């Protein structure tokens, strides 16, 4: 009708008119973008700028579109223009990231290749339901004393390591992801191996090298991968990091393989969508937080499940972890978390400052599943160990008046420090579970109480040499049968005895 | 929401084809006045920080400078001041 | 009141003035029926990829190449000065619904299929009559809600007249329902 | 009705309509999506344009896609065919055991019932609990809260009322769950079905047969949109006024994590472009409420006995949401965390806690008297905390210290070991009567058992436990 | 290119152009002043308008004054040219001892290191110092918080650390000043020239020979308007990346405090108009400092 | 065209109505004639008089120590669950011994009950208690 006027006269009008599937920029700023077209675009949609740089189709309004930039304002301008890609924002999966460190989007950092795709599982999917989840019923071997023994961690469980700065978080973590090489390696079969993965949010860079160092030194990233948002990376990307990160373990929990995820920061999450929303102009609530932070969690944490028999079986743990604040968890989101989370791992600072590393409290610390997320070879030993721990935290109040005390409240104090003198670990220094049982065994058998407190370190130690020189029969056939019968204990009473006369201590 | 161009005084001009713009940029109209605070249309060459004057012989200053109109802050009461006066830069 | 309509009034206001009212109001028909029927004039007002200087340089073409007044033309300028082509529709529409007035009114009108050219006749010489307005160009469409009785809306805004059957049923209906 | 989809904003939706709009609360399903799509009409706007809230996620919409009203609210099936089965917002079934072959439905939206059709007759029940069965006794036909914050035990008081209350009660019931845990809806669904609560038989051709059933349950939980959440409640409500109305039975009413409901609203109103109130609230924080309460009572038809989980964000109870809640309730039990940091557990602050039950005209006078003294006690014991703490109990005289003495053995008294707790706890059930209670409290009070140590009334219930517990720590 | 100021606000200075807009941190000089102007992009706004951050006052701005952009964003001087001298926020000093004669230039907003290019391998800092050799040890790569005001033995401790730091591993050092008193930080240069950190030592035509030192100076005066204050310490930055990555030493960086730094970021985001956090900080507080901290 | 007005009289007096004057207790309509503004002005310096004669409360640490007289305006404050209702109800009580034993309406005291926010049980639970004792033929709610 006209149309040879504005052909004419704009020279390259014809190439503007499909604004179905592209798009002009108009604003930015505050990482937010709006776009004029794309009218045929999704919600949710993952969205390509003219220089490469990516984002996330959040609000569709009448005429403008609101996008999100998964990087840093000076990739993108006024003027740019704007593609579709066809898909909603979406994460390779599968086999080819075990052993890599990945950014929110699947790219890698670390130098080292591309990265091979399945289907590209999709972000922010939906949790399973009530039918086809199931109950936890055997353990995740994390390899602490403590945990093992009073705070079990399960396979299909959700439990937060909470905890001030530099109090031990990271340390448990990767203690965790140390202590499955053995079971990996000597199993050979997916549906008992135990993958993992790793997701930084907020985390200094240097930390997270020398974690990769770490394991790429010990071994522990043939079944492991990485997905790293730092403080310098944009917070859409710390935002999403974490549900990369299920989403990458979405595929073992779907496929009869068994995971664990670790949120090594939650708070910085939440702070990045508090930043996004005040820069989207949303109305603050407590502490400035959104109301829409416990649906961000819980999305997130929600999907951590065991599948059921006819799902496969796979399962999918999840270890969230939260810094606090002057260990205040009356905050908003400690609790907006505790009521999400299965259970709780509190760490404190005046242990971690004494010395008791790891700082793990257990009278604050807590788990609902507990014993069905242990064997009995260590349920007959955790359950004395915490009834022993509980009467020596109840009559330690009157602990300076010991000779004043009756020989009882004596025993039960010398019994509490020798256990807690025992639950002491190292750095990057795990146990297996025989062990541990073996140990928690002369914990609680008494000969640890006139045993001086300082010896038990070195006690401890030879003894483990010893078990592992000479009772190899004794630690099979405690993995095997996952049971202390007699047989088992009498012989594990004559080594006990056996290396107390071989060896000399202080008392 | 309307500019101070878009009232319907000027309008009848600018669609009259009337191209009456030689009013320099020394002299503006009032638009707006308020517990201490005017808003202007024109003066397109003000400083920020400048001296501007009424037409009852008050005195203000120019501070927030604006694509559609400026803000003056005034050295008195406003009971001088109403719509319509004329202000011309010191 | 509102920016459109401002513009309006202030179109209509001139146009009774200076220049004439039948040369802008045939403009306001003709810029209507381009911009429902080319379907990239419509784009080409709302993109903002398209400079201010190849608008104005596209409307004075317009001017140019199509019977079209100074008057039209300062406020297609000023629309763009203000950023305010894309309310070149609303406009429009304002500017026939108080209005496009002295001469005669556009209406909308609904029925349910084809009329006949009797009733046609005897629908517009009673609006006629009831408008006492000399010139009528209405409008016909087709909603079966209502189920054949003849609603419309002849175009002033506080005038739909709502004769039709439905419509009164359900408000007899409602009434009806009153306590005793 | 056909509509277009002009605009998508999280969980909001806002749709144009050409002909006709429709009403307010109506029902609209989108067609050019996966799953099903269900969109609440919330306001008019102009333009023949309406805002909608929608039931489930949002991502896959496109600006142009098409969207039928279905010209009536949402429609939730009723009937003893909803008995022992799961039910979403929509009461699509996902118990993955067949549809619900139901014969009528009811709308999600009702008026409250009048004032005239109204009957407060003061009742009791017998939960076993002694904290509950003395200081803050529940009312059957009426409204209960559970008051706390996060980690303090209202899901445990909630499962051991439902095992003494729902099991030994022979009416139906019901248990909506608003954001809480799939893990313990899972849980509860298990549980029932263990108990006899729920009865499921799998017949030879695949179909199901759930006669026996004695509990609803309705689930919107945390992986779920607010407009999912903020719409589970009046599912409930449906659920529960069919068999209350027509069925004339009296029912139970056990929900979880209600401050959802209005989580869900602050998560929504931004989007919907409503100005917000002191801490991000509604200004119609107190309304949406009462609509939902005002729904819960007892008439002359039948009776709603409700137990409702309040959660208290920051532990903070002069919150608005909590602070409206208060005042639409007849009994109330408020748990702390000081007093669970001390293992007391169920940790009820008996001073929070009350009730409109108390009064002897209800209960007897030694029952009444009872009540007050061991309040007057405990109110004694907490005005002495600040100067325990500074200086100390030898600063006080003789008659503090005995006040002190029997409010420890009160306050360790009135401890109660769950069935439930037995999987973290160890420690068998212990079911107590009223009048045991209140025997053994006049003895602590009275002066028949300050002989006996403190740490001898920790989880006992009555008071032959605790003097067995006191001969063998003789030892 | 080259646009038009249309309206000033305080601080925050809306600019016009016709075709080619610049990126956000680009530099944009203002002419027609004294007084050199220099904006920094922040944010776009549509009708090819973009918002700018001053980095000096805005008073006797005029509307249509006309403004040129760099096309790069705050570029700063970098090699040995800068040791014993003084600089600004956009690296011009303020010395009174002539221009910088350096042959090159460092943006203030580059990109962190990333995964593969950083050592893995942590080594305390040989300081010479046996308190804080033997309870505080060092790190090479990493941040030392340090509390403490006058009266003390602050600046002395800074000078012996420069100093043995220069003398034993050979890197030179930065000292940045973000919105420091005017008279403190006379009175450190004074103390410098004193102790032998700067030689500043005259010429005979009348110039000044600055010759071996072991420290540069970035100051941004609490005199200044919030948006140096805030991109002082990038400038600092850049030029301690600059001995990190060409040199190959191990430099140090002193800031006399990160809290004006945040005070700073609060007031621009104040001024943009963003809606404060918590307690009156920026929402894009972690992120700053982590844009920051992580070079 | 009408501002918004409520009906007053005795018709009220033993009546339960909302807050437009439409009744809820479902026995008959309010027989009423005059109506009478809702928001008014209030009566002026002139037109009043000095406090000086006693509301009997009913109970004894009021009635001694915080007297009220007929015009006041007092404030019950405190927490929830503490007998705030339970002073208003009381004093309620307490007037039909005093309304019963004469026939003077200038001696007479009725009562007006507004409940805002209030759940309906607790409004008939109130109302129960005041027919239990008769004490509704000098109030309304």
């Amino acid at each position: 009708e006209m149309s040879r006027l504005l052909e004419e006269r704009i020279a390259g009008w014809k190439t503007q008119t499909s604004t179905e599937e592209v798009g002009r920029v108009v604003s930015v700023g505050d990482g937010i973008a709006r776009l004029f077209g794309l009218e045929g675009v999704q919600a949710g949609e993952l969205v390509e700028f003219q220089n490469g740089m990516t984002g996330m189709a959040l609000n569709l309004e009448t005429d403008n579109v609101g996008v999100v930039i998964f990087g840093d304002d000076r990739s993108v301008l006024e003027g740019d223009s704007v593609k579709r890609t066809g898909r909603i924002v979406d994460v390779p999966i599968g086999p080819g990231l075990l052993g890599r460190v990945v950014d929110a989007l699947g790219n890698p950092i670390d130098g080292k290749g591309p990265i091979p795709a399945k289907e590209r599982r999709r972000v922010e999917l939906k949790a399973p339901g009530i039918i086809p989840r199931k109950s936890v019923h055997e353990p995740m071997m994390t390899g602490l004393k403590c945990v093992d023994a009073l705070v079990p961690v399960g396979r299909g469980q959700r439990e937060l390591i909470i905890g001030d700065r530099q109090t031990g978080k990271t340390a448990v973590a990767v203690d965790a992801i140390i202590n499955q090489k053995e079971i990996n390696d000597s199993t050979d079969d997916e549906s008992k191996k135990l993958y993992c993965i790793y997701v930084a949010v907020g985390q200094k860079r240097s930390t997270v090298a020398q974690i990769v160092k770490a394991l790429e030194q010990r071994d522990a990233m043939k079944y492991t991968t990485v997905v790293a948002a730092t403080a310098s990376e944009a917070a859409p990307l710390q935002f999403l990091a974490p549900y990369s990160g299920c989403a990458m373990g979405e595929w073992f929990r779907d496929s009869g393989r068994h995971c664990v995820i670790i949120y090594d920061d939650l708070s910085k999450q939440a702070t990045a969508y508090r930043q996004m929303s005040l820069l989207l102009r949303r109305p603050p609530g407590r502490e400035a937080y959104p109301g829409d932070v416990f649906y961000l969690h819980s999305r997130l944490l929600e999907r951590a499940a065991k599948m059921g028999d006819k799902s496969g079986g796979g399962s999918l743990t999840a270890l969230p972890v939260i810094e606090t604040q002057a260990g205040d968890v009356s905050a908003y989101i400690p609790t907006n978390v505790i009521s999400i989370t299965d259970g709780q791992i509190f760490l404190e600072t005046e242990l971690f400052y004494k010395g008791i590393r790891p700082a793990i409290n257990v009278g604050l610390s807590v788990s609902r599943v507990g014993s069905a997320a242990q064997v009995k070879a260590m349920k007959q030993v955790a359950g004395t160990m915490k009834l022993e721990l509980a009467q020596y935290r109840e009559v330690a109040a009157f602990a300076q008046f010991g000779s004043d005390l009756d020989a009882s409240t004596r025993q039960l104090l010398t019994r509490g420090t020798a256990l807690t003198e025992l639950l002491k670990q190292r750095q990057y220094s795990p146990m297996k579970n025989s062990v541990q049982v073996c140990v928690l065994y002369c914990g609680v058998k008494g000969y640890l109480d006139p045993l001086d407190p300082k010896e038990i370190s070195r006690f401890e130690s030879l003894f483990i040499d010893y078990i592992n020189a000479n009772h190899q029969d004794i630690l099979k056939t405690i993995e095997t049968e996952k049971e202390l019968s007699e047989k088992t204990e009498a012989k594990l009473r004559a080594a006990v005895d056996e290396f107390v006369a071989m060896n000399e201590f202080k008392k | 929401k309307i500019s101070p161009s878009e009232m319907s005084r000027l309008l009848e001009e600018r669609i009259a084809g009337w191209k009456t713009q030689t009013s320099t940029e020394e002299v503006g109209r009032v638009v707006s006045v308020g517990d201490g605070i005017a808003r202007l249309f024109g003066l397109e060459g003000v400083q920020a920080g400048e001296l501007v004057e009424f037409q009852n012989g008050m005195t203000g200053m120019a501070l927030n400078l604006e694509t559609d109109n400026v803000g003056v802050v005034i050295f008195g009461d406003d009971r001088s001041v109403l719509e319509g006066d004329s202000v011309k830069r010191t | 009141q509102t920016l459109e309509g401002r513009y309006a009034s202030a179109l209509f206001r001139v146009a009774k003035k200076k220049n004439q009212l039948e040369k802008v109001y045939g403009d306001l028909e003709s810029v209507r029926n381009a911009l429902k029927d080319s379907s990239e004039f419509r784009l080409f007002v709302d993109s903002p990829a398209v400079s201010v200087q190849q608008k104005l340089d596209v409307l004075r073409q317009l001017v140019n190449r199509y019977k079209f007044d100074p008057l039209t033309g300062n406020l297609l300028t000023t629309l763009v000065e203000n950023k305010r082509l894309p309310m070149l529709a609303r406009v429009a529409d304002a500017f026939d619904a108080m209005y496009r007035k002295e001469k005669g009114e556009v209406k909308c009108l609904v029925t349910s299929a084809k009329p006949l050219s009797a009733q046609q006749q005897k629908e517009i010489v009673a609006a006629l009559q009831n408008r006492a307005g000399t010139q009528a160009r209405l409008i016909i469409d087709y909603a079966v809600s209502p189920q054949i009785m003849g609603g419309l809306v002849v175009r002033l805004g506080e005038q739909v007249l709502d004769f039709s059957v439905a419509t009164r049923l359900d408000r007899l209906q409602s009434q009806l329902l009153a306590p005793l | 009705n056909h509509g277009r989809i002009t605009q998508v904003i999280g969980a909001v939706v806002d749709v144009h309509f050409d002909e006709q709009l429709p009403p307010i609360l109506n029902s609209l399903e989108v067609q050019g999506h996966t799953n099903r799509l269900v969109l609440e009409v919330a306001q008019h706007l102009g333009e023949n344009t309406v805002r909608t809230i929608a039931m489930d996620a949002t991502e896959g919409l496109v600006r142009g896609q098409k969207v039928v009203d279905t010209g009536a609210p949402i429609q939730v099936p009723v009937g003893v065919e909803t008995l022992g089965r799961i039910m979403n917002v929509i009461g699509e079934p996902v118990d993955e055991c067949g549809p619900v072959p139901a014969k009528k439905t009811y709308s999600i939206h009702r008026a409250a019932p009048l004032f005239a059709d109204q009957s407060t007759e003061p009742g009791l029940l017998q939960t076993g609990i002694k904290v509950v069965d003395l200081l803050a006794p529940y009312a059957k036909g009426g409204k209960i809260g559970l008051f706390g914050g996060a980690g303090v035990g209202k899901t445990v008081l909630i499962m051991e009322l439902i095992n003494n209350v729902a099991n030994k009660h022979g009416g139906f019931s019901v248990f909506a769950g608003v954001g809480e845990r799939t893990r313990e809806g899972n849980d509860l669904y298990h549980e029932m079905m263990t108990t006899g609560v729920i009865k499921r038989k799998k017949l030879e051709d695949g179909k199901f047969d759930f006669t026996g059933s004695k509990a609803a349950l309705v689930y919107g939980q945390m992986n779920e949109p607010p407009g999912a959440r903020a719409r589970v409640a009046l599912t409930a409500l449906s659920v529960a006024e069919y068999f209350r109305d027509e069925q004339g039975q009296d029912v139970l009413l056990f929900i979880d994590n209600i401050y959802r409901f209005t989580q869900a609203g602050s998560e929504v109103s931004a989007l919907l472009g409503r100005i917000p109130s002191a801490v991000g609230y509604q200004p119609t924080l107190a309304t949406d409420l009462g609509q939902l309460q005002e729904r819960i009572t007892t008439t002359k038809k039948g009776s709603i006995t409700s137990v409702q989980a309040v959660y208290v964000p920051a532990d903070d109870l002069t919150d608005p949401a909590p602070a409206t809640t208060f005042a639409h309730l007849d009994a109330t039990t408020v748990l702390s965390r000081q007093i669970a940091e001390l293992g007391i557990y169920p940790a009820v602050d008996p001073l929070d806690s009350t009730s409109r039950m108390l009064a002897p005209e209800i209960v007897g006078q030694e029952h009444y008297d009872t009540a007050r003294a061991t309040q007057k006690l405990l109110q004694d014991y907490k005005s002495l905390q600040d100067i325990i703490a500074i200086l100390g109990m030898d600063e006080l005289s003789e008659e503090d210290k005995l006040v002190v003495s029997r409010a420890r053995k009160i306050q360790r008294f009135l401890s109660q070991p769950f069935t439930v707790a037995e999987v973290f706890t160890g420690k068998p059930g212990r079911f107590v009567e009223l009048p045991e209670t209140i025997k053994s409290a006049q003895t602590i009070l009275r002066g028949e058992c300050d002989d006996l140590p403190e740490m001898a009334f920790y989880m006992c219930g009555g008071l032959e436990e605790v003097r067995s517990k006191a001969v063998k720590m003789a030892q």
